[PDB]
RNA sequence: AAAACUUUCAGCAACGGAUCUCUUGGCUCUCGCAUCGAUGAAGAACGCAGCGAAAUGCGAUACGUAAUGUGAAUUG
RNA sequence: AGAAGCUCAGACGAGUAGGCAGGCGUGGAGGUUUGUGACGAAGCCUUGGGCGUGAGCCUGGGUCGAACAGCCUCUAGUG
RNA sequence: UUUCAAUGGCCCGUCUUGAAACACGGACCAAGGAGUCUAGCAUCUAUGCGAGUGUUUGGGUGAAAAACCCAUCCGCGAAAUGAAAGUGAAUGCAGGUGGGAACGCCCUGGCGUGCACCAUCGACCGACCCGGAAGUUUGUCAAUGGAAGGGUUUGAGU
RNA sequence: AGCUAAAUAUUGGCGAGAGACCGAUAGCGAACAAGUAGAGUGAUCGAAAGAUGAAAAGAACUUUGAAAAGAGAGUUAAAUAGUACGUGAAAUUGCUGAAAGGGAAGCAUUGGAAAUCAGUCUUA
């Protein structure tokens, strides 16, 4: 025998998407072809994206959109925007930029008010037509930590953690543990 | 976008030809159809 | 018992309530009735309005 | 397609239903095609059997065998024939049923409630 | 809508023409070459490809278009063949060497053993 | 489905998942919530703190009705009215300043989140908070309090 | 049409309803692959099944 | 077994539009009829149009 | 160390009634309806057929009478 | 080149309680197969033959007598 | 397939530190026979929309318990905080620092740029501990009011 | 002090329609002569049990026996459907054939012996 600390390691990783989605299907297809076939490793962060599920590719909106491409030091301002997910709208904007922007999905709103501030809307394909090695690309990403579950991921003694409570109130988990009052504080 | 010629009752092609409805450019969803009607074709069951 | 994550259960369900059970596959009947009566109304007391 | 919300597709209830119904319904229920002249004759396409009837066999063991309707044996849904007899082991003869759809009225046994119900029956006498 | 989506909704599991068995699928297309299941052989699921099938001693030929594939009545073309089995094998080069010619080694197969079928048939 | 379950996944293991030592009993630590003082105390105090005990008054007879009062902040004062009257009044210097009714969009008060544009508005409002009647005045518009 | 609507306008019996948008717009990958944009910026094409 | 299972389930409506549109696309492609069982080999066109 | 006996296997015959197919039955949901009794109810007893013990029907007018409909049976 | 495919290379292989994955088999439902069948369906027996690591499947012979199955999916009183 | 020879091979299931056990259950065979359903909750996944979302309580419609369509509510989310009265989230490019994905540039490295994430320093909102400026009217001296500023404490916050 | 329809409920009764239900150890206890037969003083308890065939054509006749039956024959598409009736499994049993057996048997590996069988070739 053979003394081997660990045994079969298998790694962490999605070879496919858990989608049915033949159109996914299609777009892991055509970019699984430009990461194995290019040195992009704009192109393998993409195909490792569209691998990832819903909760690892969360919305990003208009608005930080435009705060992250009109930064002062950065010159990222014409360069195009990219996102492996949906790109939501932002109505507390009044006034769009221009902004080029290639996403998975576009809602209504994000769509409409992009194309008529001057910009355009992109898929994946499209902006592997335009850019395919991923030249003056901005590839961004949404909050992935602004789920709901991670208020309470961690909870114990002193974490400051959000917990599952049935309905916020004063009844409602406040006295024994939550105030030195009432025994002690944690 | 194309059109789509109109059939007369003895199959003959009549003139007048209709322009192609947007919902012939809709995506064709072979997961999202099985899953919608896994669901619709179980709301005419009688309970036993 | 209490192991797991998630809230507190408050399940009030420690009385008999299999028997009170009340289901709700009568809903189509119940509204192709309605409709009929409020019909047979309309029918009824024309030409006045119904409502 | 039936339409009718008065009317069962079960098949349980539609085979209790033939095989409970009362003599008055047995005997709408053993009816038998005319031939070919009473058709043409009468404009009826059907009409219920009926004792000394002049009927000729259709189908079966017994195709083209001719006979007058001794019995409709309605309670067994069989119709007995003349000349149509079977031999037994000890040399006894036994009539043998025929099913009223099996066979074709060739002549019918005409009397006037007869005759109402072909005229009735959108026919001509 | 285009030929990739055509063979994932279709031909990979469900078809009218696809016979699974323990762990092996073959395509009985009246329009396919080998009768594989395929991107390469599933005129379905890709643009103008090429068949042969037979009929009373002699064979005829599949051919298609493309503009003309949203009229199925006239989208599929026919060619006769009823003279050798050289000749034949003649006629199908001759019509795929201005086409894709991947085509050509497995038509030629079909056409021959489809003769070699007409031949034990005779004896 | 049943058909992809893991009581399917067990058929032939004898303790159908629950140990052979400790064994799949009824109750072994009572019903619910029970114990949570005693032997669950564990549990409760590190993961449910300031489950036992009282806090605060007791009201008799709550009614949220008349304590009914959604808040909308400044940055959603604008988008509370229609498009067409967005186009006409902002940045554009008009005689008329627009009126966003805030109670009819379904809010008891505004609150001073966020930031104006620089164009006047009438904001009518049951309530309004300290700095977003503050932001609204320095914008260029007022606050006209309604009952 | 107006049962279902376009992409961009509402259809008019089903209230404040457009036409899904997809997630690729050009569906044929093939031709995608094989245009030039791609071909004249992979790199040289390796070898298929190798010599053992 | 008893009859407060649940035998009905519910679906948005917005994804049940979306399903109507995709079999709609669906029926305009000849090659997925083909598949999906009907004799349509020699149809005039496809989607078929016939007169008031 | 032959037969018998014991065991295994196969054919055939038993014992037994599993399997398969069926189903005038049950279960469940829905729809429509409101109608017991001192003018003797529900239930019980005992009787009634050419040949009957049960089931079904009936009450000394007793497997029923009158009346209406159908139109030639019943049947061992 | 059923790209859910093909191809090259290296390392490794114990397992109770327990976890997870992919498969096998049973009853019913939607779709499908120009599907099987009184010229013998299902079931049953078999010192016959073949496939799979296995759960299991296929087949010859006999018996029998009216129905039954493959593939994609749905479901459960499923071993 | 049967049988012989040589070699090996204890009776399974079970609780148990340990069962071939002089521990339990089991004569045999056929059919039946044990993690189901529902009200919830939590992670993970898929789908549709997305600052929204949810048709199905009802209405319309459909000759038909299906499907399809629709008004006004409402549930959850878009604001927290306090026991409450109540107050209620921009000094800044919605902020600095360190690591960072991706890209650009330069001759393996270097320079610029920094998504997501965590370490961290500050700002804002509320509670608490101070602090009492306007204003309000009503007692002006007072009553009411609570801005500036101070904590480097607190929240399931911005 | 008092009356009052509709919208509401409906494991009973009466009458209808169905069903992703059960398919004779299942589904009601009861598919059948079932709340029956049977048990208890009583209150009560409570089963088991469906299928010849298209049609009884339910086996005339002869022969052996006291008889039940048997053997012939006859009926049938079929008695390998004869009422002890569709199909007819396993436990268990008798007969036949084959082999083994000195105080267990069964099992695994490897080959001999006997029995049995297919691929393969034959052709291109």
């Amino acid at each position: 025998g053979i003394d081997i600390e660990r045994h079969h390691v298998k790694k962490s990783q999605r070879s496919k998407p858990a989608s049915e989605n033949v159109y996914l299907k299609l777009l892991v297809k055509l970019y699984r072809f430009l990461a194995r076939r290019t040195d992009s490793r704009f192109n393998k962060a993409i195909l490792k994206r569209l691998f990832q599920s819903k909760t690892n590719r969360p919305p990003i909106s208009i608005s930080k959109i435009a705060a992250l491409t009109s930064r002062k030091s950065a010159s990222s301002q014409n360069k195009t925007t990219v996102v492996v997910g949906t790109v939501t709208d932002d109505e507390r904007m009044l006034t769009v930029p221009k902004l080029s922007i290639a996403a998975l999905r576009f809602t209504k709103s994000a769509r409409a008010r992009i194309l008529k501030a001057g910009g355009e809307v992109l898929t994946l394909d499209q902006l592997a037509l335009r850019a395919p090695t991923g030249s003056n690309t901005v590839l961004v990403r949404g909050k992935k930590h602004a789920r709901e579950a991670y208020r309470h991921f961690g909870f114990g003694p002193h974490k400051h953690k959000a917990p599952y409570v049935r309905s916020e109130g004063r009844k409602f988990e406040r006295a024994r543990g939550r105030r030195k009052s009432r025994a002690f504080k944690v | 976008r194309p059109t789509v010629s109109i059939y007369n009752k003895d199959g003959s092609v009549s003139s007048e030809t209709l322009a192609l409805p947007f919902v012939f450019k809709a995506p064709i969803r072979p997961d999202l159809v099985r899953s919608v009607h896994t669901a619709v074709a179980k709301n005419k069951r009688q309970p036993y | 018992a209490i192991h797991v994550k998630g809230q507190l259960p408050n399940a009030h369900f420690h009385k008999d309530w299999q028997r009170y059970v009340k289901t709700w596959f009568n809903q189509p009947g119940r509204k192709l009735r309605r409709r009929q009566a409020r019909q047979t109304k309309a029918a009824k007391i024309a030409p006045r309005p119904v409502e | 397609m039936k339409f009718s919300r008065d009317v069962t597709s079960s098949r349980r209830k539609q085979r209790k239903a033939h095989f409970g119904a009362p003599s008055s319904v047995r005997r709408v229920l053993m009816s038998a095609p005319l031939s070919k002249e009473l058709r043409e004759q009468y404009k009826i396409r059907s009409l219920p059997v009926r004792r000394d009837d002049q009927i000729t066999v259709i189908r079966g063991s017994n195709k083209g065998r001719e006979g007058k309707i001794t019995s409709v044996y309605r309670k067994k849904f069989l119709l007995l024939i003349e000349r149509v007899t079977r031999e037994k082991a000890n040399g006894a003869s036994a009539p043998v049923g025929i099913d009223a759809s099996k066979v074709v009225i060739t002549k019918l046994h005409l009397d006037k409630d007869r005759k109402d119900l072909i005229v009735r029956k959108g026919g001509k006498v | 809508q285009q030929d990739e989506v055509i063979w994932q909704v279709v031909g990979h599991e469900f078809c009218s023409y696809r016979i699974k068995g323990e762990a092996q699928n073959f395509c009985r297309n009246e329009y396919n070459v080998t009768g594989l299941c395929n991107r390469q052989s599933c005129p379905l699921a890709n643009s103008r490809y090429a068949t042969v099938r037979e009929d009373n001693g002699k064979l005829y030929l599949y051919m298609k278009t493309i503009e003309r594939a949203h009229f199925p009545s006239k989208l599929w073309q026919r060619i006769k063949l009823s003279k050798n089995y050289a000749k034949a094998l003649e006629q199908i080069d001759q019509q795929l060497l201005y086409w894709p010619g991947r085509q050509i080694h497995r038509c030629k197969q079909r056409l021959t053993r489809l003769t070699q079928y007409l031949l034990k048939a005779r004896r | 489905p049943t058909h992809v379950s893991k009581t399917r996944k067990l058929r032939g293991h004898v303790s159908a998942g629950h140990g052979r030592i400790g064994k799949h009993r009824k109750h072994p630590g009572g019903r619910g919530k029970a114990g949570g003082l005693q032997h669950l105390r564990s549990h409760f105090d590190k993961y449910h703190p300031g489950y036992f005990g009282k806090v605060g008054m007791r009201r008799f007879h709550l009614m949220k009705n008349p304590l009914w009062r959604p808040t909308v902040n400044l940055d959603r004062l604008w988008t509370l009215l229609p498009n067409e009257a967005r186009d006409k009044y902002l940045g554009k210097n008009t005689e008329v300043a627009p009126v966003i009714n805030v109670l009819q969009s379904g809010y008891g008060k505004v609150l001073g989140k966020g930031r104006l544009p620089e164009t006047p508005v009438i904001v009518q409002t049951r309530y309004v908070s300290r700095r977003a009647e503050e932001k609204i005045k320095q914008a260029g518009g007022v606050v006209e309090l309604i009952a | 049409d107006s049962v279902f609507g376009s992409t961009t306008e509402v259809a008019q019996l089903k209230k404040n309803y457009f036409l899904p948008e997809n997630i690729i717009s050009n569906a044929d990958v093939t031709r995608l692959i094989n245009s030039d944009e791609i071909q004249s910026i992979v790199k040289a094409a390796g070898p298929s099944r190798v010599k053992r | 077994t008893k009859t407060w299972r649940k035998w009905h389930v519910k679906v948005n409506q917005n994804e049940k539009r979306y399903a109507i549109a995709s079999a709609v696309a669906a029926s305009g492609v000849p090659s997925l009829l083909l598949a999906r069982g009907h004799r349509i080999e020699e149809i005039p066109e496809v989607p078929l149009v016939v007169d008031d």
